[PDB]
């Protein structure tokens, strides 16, 4: 019932070596106790999580540890969701999606590995299935369907009478998939349709919340609908650090104002407020059922080990640790 | 032997109004610039005109008009007058990143024109508000550019700090946390005064139930006048600005002096009886208690007709009345400022024509108590995470707050640490 | 700094008529556009609400929009009838008639784009936009219909600008038709997510103030506008004249809003009395008193989040803050705990003409949760029978559009429950 919360540490990037930033954060894999501190190793804080991940770990390894055990539980008729969030350039987009695209061995991301891995899972049961996908990005409080051909229709988000936590979306073209080749041709267009710009922090820095959900029906009779939300959020952007002068600065407002709403959702749920303000962000309503409902959710945090970006590193770890107190309704 | 002026934000403009008015009247300058019938804060062109070495920059064009469209518009050259086009909305975030980055470059250009016009720059005085946004964001970025170009220069700050109880804006406690990292690391000397205790004097010594900003500002102006303008005239012992960083700041991160100045009588004042009031807690201009803390360093500056020889007895009476718990690190830390020139009353002011005046500067552990007043105010609003979206909107992340909050704790301990040593 | 103000709907167009009449009498500008005042400070910030014209004339930077010509023609007929330039009139025939679906979605939508052109043309000739004011109804189909869509397109074009709304809340006391509450659920459904700040006014309070303090026997409908008229001027007062703490519009928004959703406030004008004592503390007592709240709720039922005070006249904040500090202590239960200073002071130097002192109240308290509970109950009760839906169903509005209007409404109401106590 408790939400699994893991954390990954990225290696030092070029600028981290160009500014000559030393490693202040270290990990212990099996013990899952990430040790972080300031420059002078005098006082250090202790963070306990379900798992830890060093910089040399692979993409399929993190997929094997946390994501893989949740693949098999989808068929029972339960929802799952996992997303990375944190400072810009921590490596969230590469962790969830992967930079360049069969087996669960190479540096391929989580999403195309999930399609390859789950496809055999359904074929092993020999069940009747109708699997579809969904690619959308939240850019400046607007909904744009990547998978859809036209997407000119004004996409709104409505509530539902039966499903209390869920929300109804109009205009989501649920294309059926029976072969992995068909999924890869559209998904690569999705990341081709993914709005991205070049920043000094990251030349391939995400510029929108890409909530990539997966839904499949099961019929063999007790009908079941499998639901999995492979969410890829935008990172927190220190507007001075990234560097922009403009149209990009309008993007920073909506992205940064959105993450701030996310944290309060955890703040209210941990302290058990009578109600939680999901209504202030479209993003919050997308994960409203995911956060404090009938869903086994997980979170994969990424943090830079740079001594300079210690503040965003330490502050981001707060919501990660507090999330273990949040409960669900299995 | 010359220094320039910086007045940022509405606080800086209206305060300087009396400051330069004093400066203009202290030396017999007319409101036009034509001295009828020394040059430290003014340059003189051949036309018989003086110009103030000032920098008045505001992000809102509202307040500047009062000076350049009313009186004193002849004394200023619009060359110095820089003006923005939209207020920072009391947001350090918008003041620092959004708007200030687009104006700051214009300001720096006017500075190098003045610094070259002067010879042997002594430094400059900073005027802004810690509570207000304009005085928080635009100031902070401005200060950082100064230390980059002018490393070996004095940086005085007069930041009016809000009251523990009385307040004007709601987000005042948020700006103070952001400015702490800015002033402490960059600025060498900063002065914090609060209008609350300033009200206390105006309704006790002046017996005035209608004190406005103008009345409080004329008081602050007299403090700055004796600190610099008097030190441009020779006496028994003249003082400079630079020794304060060594005579008043005995360690790098120990610089937030307390200022007192209370020769305030409505229209008999002996010498020593006046000096006693400088240590009376009831007119310290900041809501704190000297008995709660201790006294680290303290230097005086005497104005007008003062004779040092019989003065030494009065200084001894401070030691003879030893109930203030003077610290052990500095036994003989008393630099005496002796200026022969007396202060002057502005016509229509609320101060009486005195023949002698004394203004005290002193660092102490009592200023650490004022931080205890603030710290709780900041933490409560941060717990519910309210009003935080505005600062995130301009792009300053919340991580700045967590980082800056520790600097408040670390600084407040450093003052507490000194008392322990014996 | 420039600000554009919009009028929409049968009621909204009437309210502004007195508004500009006050602002014109403020600076002393004759209706025709010639300036004949005596104060030079009046021309110091004329740019805020006017554009310079040929022959030294002035044009109210206004946009007059409606679905019915008769109401607007009366404005151009009476006094200040030539003050607008007729090109700003944008209207059509076949008024909606309390039909929000027709005003917002189907009919006004054809006229919407024509207004945006006049809105877009106005902004570019202006130096730099500051805020956007829209006076309209919440229960009236037309103003709420077009106005909500008007705000959606405008804010989409101008994310950096201020969306201030002076709107009239459907009063549970007096109305002509019992179908009025339906519009409110449909009105705010678009407002909160697309508005920066909102002002709430009730007719019951309107007649309440004119009856109690003014002691008038026949409260005319125009005289009620005379009350709301100056209240908007209080918000703008920091922009026109030089003051001690000139709190700009966006500055005021940041001081009140504790969270990007809860931005509904209750204005009120204190210094109004019968012919019969005029001190500065005299204003402070009337400020906190419930008899000046323009909402149909007791502010003491809930608790305050933030309170802005804008004073008009030669005043010392010492006389203010000491008087102000008592309110923090006198009613300690009335303010929340995590905000130490609930007050926001703003001292504009110049008061209005005639009076020597004045006070402008701006407060966001939890009391508004009650005002919306009035609408929600009637909305849900009439929704169960599905009565008079075919009046709206045929226009092309799905049922689920109403469904979210229910939950999203009460969520705003439930927010203040926690923040109160
Ligand atoms: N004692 C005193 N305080 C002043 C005076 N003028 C301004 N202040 C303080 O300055 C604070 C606001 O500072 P500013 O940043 O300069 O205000 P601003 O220039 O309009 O810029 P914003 O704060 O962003 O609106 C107020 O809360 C006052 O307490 C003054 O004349 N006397
Ligand atoms: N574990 C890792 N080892 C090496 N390089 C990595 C690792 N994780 C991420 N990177 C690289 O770091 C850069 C940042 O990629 P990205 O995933 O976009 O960062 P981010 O934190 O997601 N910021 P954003 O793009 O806005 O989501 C890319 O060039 C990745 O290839
Ligand atoms: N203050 C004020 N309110 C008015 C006036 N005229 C109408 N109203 C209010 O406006 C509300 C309905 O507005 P409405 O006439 O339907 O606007 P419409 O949408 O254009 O039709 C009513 O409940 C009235 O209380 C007026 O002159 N002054
Ligand atoms: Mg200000």
């Amino acid at each position: 019932q408790n939400i699994q919360v893991y954390v990954r540490v990225r290696p030092l990037n070029s600028r981290e070596r160009c500014i000559r930033s030393a490693e202040v954060v270290d990990v212990v894999g099996p013990r899952e106790v990430v040790t972080r501190h300031t420059l002078d190793s005098k006082l250090t804080k202790k963070f306990t999580f379900d798992r830890s991940f060093g910089p040399e770990s692979k993409q399929c390894d993190v997929y094997s540890v946390v994501v893989s055990p949740l693949i098999e539980e989808v068929l029972n008729g339960y929802n799952c969701t996992v997303f990375a969030y944190g400072q810009t350039g921590t490596g969230k987009t590469h962790t969830m999606v992967g930079n360049e695209t069969w087996e669960d061995d190479s540096d391929i991301g989580i999403i195309p590995r999930a399609l390859s891995h789950l496809f055999d899972e359904l074929r092993m049961m020999e069940v009747e299935y109708t699997m579809r996908i969904s690619y959308l990005e939240l850019y400046n409080e607007e909904l744009c369907d990547l998978l859809s051909t036209d997407d000119t229709t004004k996409i709104r988000i409505f509530d539902d009478s039966t499903k209390k936590g869920s929300v109804i979306i109009q205009g989501l073209e649920e294309i059926p998939v029976h072969s992995k080749d068909d999924v890869y041709k559209l998904l690569e267009k999705g990341k081709e349709r993914r709005k991205t710009a070049t920043t000094l922090m990251n030349a391939q820095s995400s510029r929108s919340h890409t909530v990539f959900s997966i839904v499949v029906h099961i019929r063999e009779d007790m009908l079941k609908i499998g639901k999995l939300n492979l969410v890829d959020l935008a990172g927190s952007e220190n507007v001075s650090k990234a560097g922009n002068e403009g149209i990009r600065v309008r993007e920073t407002v909506n992205i940064n104002q959105s993450l701030l709403t996310l944290g309060r959702v955890i703040t209210a749920l941990v302290d058990r407020a009578p109600h939680v303000p999901y209504r202030e962000s479209k993003l919050t309503r997308l994960l409203q059922e995911s956060l404090g409902g009938r869903t086994k959710t997980s979170i994969i945090a990424t943090i830079s080990p740079g001594h300079k970006d210690i503040e965003e590193t330490l502050s981001t770890l707060e919501y990660a640790h507090r999330a273990k107190n949040i409960q669900n309704k299995p | 032997r010359e220094c320039i002026s910086i007045h940022v934000g509405q606080a800086g403009v209206q305060i300087g109004n009396a400051c330069w008015e004093l400066y203009c009247l202290e030396h017999g300058i007319q409101p036009d610039g034509q001295m009828p019938s020394f040059n430290t804060f003014f340059s003189e062109t051949g036309a018989g005109k003086h110009v103030p070495r000032a920098v008045f920059v505001d992000l809102e064009p509202t307040v500047i008009d009062e000076v350049r469209t009313g009186t004193y518009r002849q004394l200023f050259h619009p060359e110095q007058l820089i003006t923005g086009k939209e207020d920072a909305a009391n947001n350090y975030a918008r003041g620092h990143y959004t708007i200030g980055k687009e104006i700051i470059d214009l300001v720096l250009d006017r500075i190098r024109k003045l610094a070259d016009q002067c010879t042997g720059l002594q430094g400059f005085s900073v005027f802004h508000s810690f509570g207000g946004g304009t005085g928080s964001g635009f100031t902070s970025l401005l200060m950082e550019r100064l230390s980059v170009d002018y490393g070996k220069k004095s940086k005085l700050e007069f930041s009016i700090y809000p009251a523990p109880q009385v307040s004007t804006a709601v987000v005042e406690p948020y700006n103070s946390i952001l400015t702490t990292h800015t002033t402490l690391e960059h600025s060498d000397c900063a002065f914090m005064v609060d209008n609350e205790a300033i009200y206390d004097i105006c309704r006790r010594n002046l017996d005035i139930e209608r004190p406005t900003y103008t009345n409080l500002n004329r008081l602050i102006g007299q403090i700055v006048s004796s600190i610099t303008a008097s030190l441009r005239f020779d006496g028994a012992l003249n003082v400079d600005l630079t020794e304060f960083q060594t005579n008043l700041v005995p360690y790098p991160r120990a610089h937030f002096p307390l200022a007192t100045y209370a020769p305030v009588i409505s229209a008999q004042l002996s010498v020593a009886e006046i000096t006693n009031a400088c240590f009376e807690p009831a007119n310290q201009m900041v809501k704190c208690d000297p008995r709660h803390g201790k006294y680290m360093a303290c230097c005086l500056l005497y104005r007008g007709d003062v004779v040092p020889k019989d003065v030494n007895a009065a200084i001894a009476t401070i030691k003879t009345k030893r109930t203030i718990q003077f610290v052990d690190w500095c036994p003989t830390g008393f630099k005496v400022g002796i200026n022969y020139e007396p202060p002057t009353v502005v016509p229509g002011g609320d101060l009486a024509k005195v023949q002698r005046a004394v203004c005290m500067l002193s660092n102490t552990t009592a200023i650490a108590e004022a931080w205890a007043r603030l710290d709780h105010k900041f933490d409560l609003m941060y717990a519910k995470r309210a009003f935080v979206h505005w600062y995130v909107g301009e792009g300053m992340e919340e991580g700045e707050f967590s980082e800056a909050r520790e600097d408040m704790a670390a600084l407040e301990k450093d003052y507490e640490e000194v008392g322990v040593d014996s | 700094r420039e600000i554009v103000h919009i009028q929409a709907g049968q009621c909204g167009n009437q309210i502004g008529a007195k508004f500009w009449e006050v602002i014109s009498d403020e600076h002393g500008i004759d209706p025709t556009g010639s300036y004949h005042g005596d104060s030079d400070l009046q021309l110091e910030r004329i740019n805020v609400y006017y554009n310079e014209a040929a022959g030294n004339k002035y044009v109210p930077r206004a946009i007059l929009v409606d679905l019915e010509p008769g109401t607007m023609d009366s404005v151009r007929s009476g006094p200040f009838g030539q003050i607008f330039r007729p090109d700003n009139f944008v209207f059509g025939q076949s008024g909606a008639g309390n039909n929000w679906a027709k005003g917002h979605y189907t009919e006004g939508a054809e006229l919407v784009d024509s207004v945006l052109d006049v809105v877009r043309k106005e902004s570019e000739s202006c130096d730099c936009l500051q805020g956007f004011q829209l006076t309209h109804s919440l229960g009236g189909g037309t103003g709420s219909g077009m106005g909500t869509l008007l705000i959606s397109k405008i804010r989409e074009e101008y994310p950096d600008r201020i969306m201030n709304t002076f709107s009239v809340v459907p009063s549970p006391k007096v109305s002509d038709t019992v179908v009025e509450p339906y519009n409110a659920t449909l009105s705010v459904h678009q407002l909160v997510e697309n508005t920066d700040e909102t002002y709430c006014i009730d007719n019951e309070a309107l007649y309440d103030i004119c009856f109690r303090t003014l002691k008038l026997t026949t409260p005319t409908y125009g005289d009620l506008n005379h009350l709301v008229s100056a209240t908007m001027s209080g918000v703008t007062t920091c922009l026109r004249f030089p003051g001690q703490l000139n709190a700009d519009l966006r500055k005021l928004a940041v001081n009140m809003v504790p969270f990007p959703r809860l931005h509904f406030f209750m204005p009120g004008f204190a210094p109004l009395t019968s012919r019969g004592a005029l001190t500065v503390p005299e204003l402070t007592q009337q400020m906190f008193d419930a008899k000046n709240m323009m909402a149909a709720c007791d502010p003491r039922h809930g608790r305050y989040l933030t309170v802005a005070a804008v004073f008009r006249g030669r005043m010392s904040m010492k006389e203010v803050d000491e008087q102000m500090l008592n309110v923090q202590n006198k009613n300690s239960s009335y303010f929340v705990e995590w905000i130490p200073n609930n007050v926001k002071t703003a001292v504009c130097d110049i008061p209005p003409r005639g009076l020597k002192m004045s006070a402008t109240f701006i407060g966001n308290s939890t009391a508004i949760q009650e005002l919306f509970k009035r609408i929600s109950e009637q909305f849900t009760a009439m929704f169960r029978r599905k009565a008079f839906l075919h009046w709206y169903t045929g226009e092309g509005m799905d049922e689920m559009e109403f469904t979210e209007a229910e939950s999203n409404m009460n969520d705003l109401v439930s927010e203040y429950q926690q923040y109160q106590d």
